[PDB]
């Protein structure tokens, strides 16, 4: 049939290709 | 073939009719319907957002006759006893987790292009900060984009988070909450980053 089943897709993640220093916000308590 | 399924949410819809029926409904509403994959399958179609729908396969086992609903139902590789259990334990948890994500301060509404624009603008203003947001994947319902820049001059990376009924799946793990997903994303990237800097010689 025509209907898509998006729970069956697989989406590839781009590889991190840099040595740059990460500067994200802090981790936080999970609560 | 037209199966008589005795359930308050059963409609004999194709996927397009199901989406049309749900168009004016709210997030989390759904229909159960006949499958194009055969008389041992059903579909649950549910609404994530405006014009955004997901169709999930239900595999039937232990069928007493070819047209009757199987006494065992498989959804996303897990076994359920009946359609009400699927609604309660599969669908309603998935909707709960969708609302948790779209309620997060790390979630941005809009198309991918809209969110890239915000990320680029945010990076222009904060060029030495790493920036990341989640947004809805409109082309693959049930997924989120996880978009990030390391700094103003870095490329914009897109990773993919799958919504499940028990959490948010990213790379190798199903994070049970958005806070843990954010913490885990940072940990994962710190790990890959420190690996990139290793001296293999």
């Amino acid at each position: 049939g025509v209907t898509p089943y998006s729970n069956e897709s697989g989406l590839v993640n781009a590889d991190l290709d840099v040595k740059d220093e990460l500067m994200f916000s802090p981790l936080v308590d999970s609560g | 073939t037209h199966r008589v399924i005795n359930h308050p949410y059963y409609f004999p819809f194709n996927g397009r009719q199901a989406e049309d029926y749900l168009r004016s409904k709210e997030r989390g509403e759904f229909v159960i319907r006949q499958s194009s994959r055969g008389d041992d399958h059903l579909v649950i179609t549910w609404k994530l957002d405006k014009d955004l729908f997901q169709h999930i396969d239900i595999q039937e086992l232990e069928k007493e006759n070819p047209l009757a609903l199987g006494k065992v139902l498989i959804v996303d590789n897990q076994k359920y006893n009946d359609l009400d259990q699927i609604i309660v334990e599969y669908l309603q948890n998935k909707v709960r987790l969708l609302n948790e994500m779209t309620s997060s301060e790390k979630f941005k509404s809009g198309t991918k292009k809209d969110v890239v624009k915000f990320i680029e603008d945010y990076s222009r203003v904060n060029p030495n900060k790493s920036v990341y947001y989640f947004s809805l994947n409109h082309d693959n319902p049930g997924w989120f984009y996880l978009m990030f820049k390391i700094n103003a001059n870095s490329k914009l990376y897109t990773w993919n988070v799958k919504l499940t009924n028990t959490g948010y799946f990213l790379v190798n793990y199903n994070y049970p909450s958005v806070i843990q997903l954010c913490n885990g994303f940072k940990t994962l990237l710190k790990s890959n980053s420190s690996k990139n800097r290793m001296n293999n010689y």
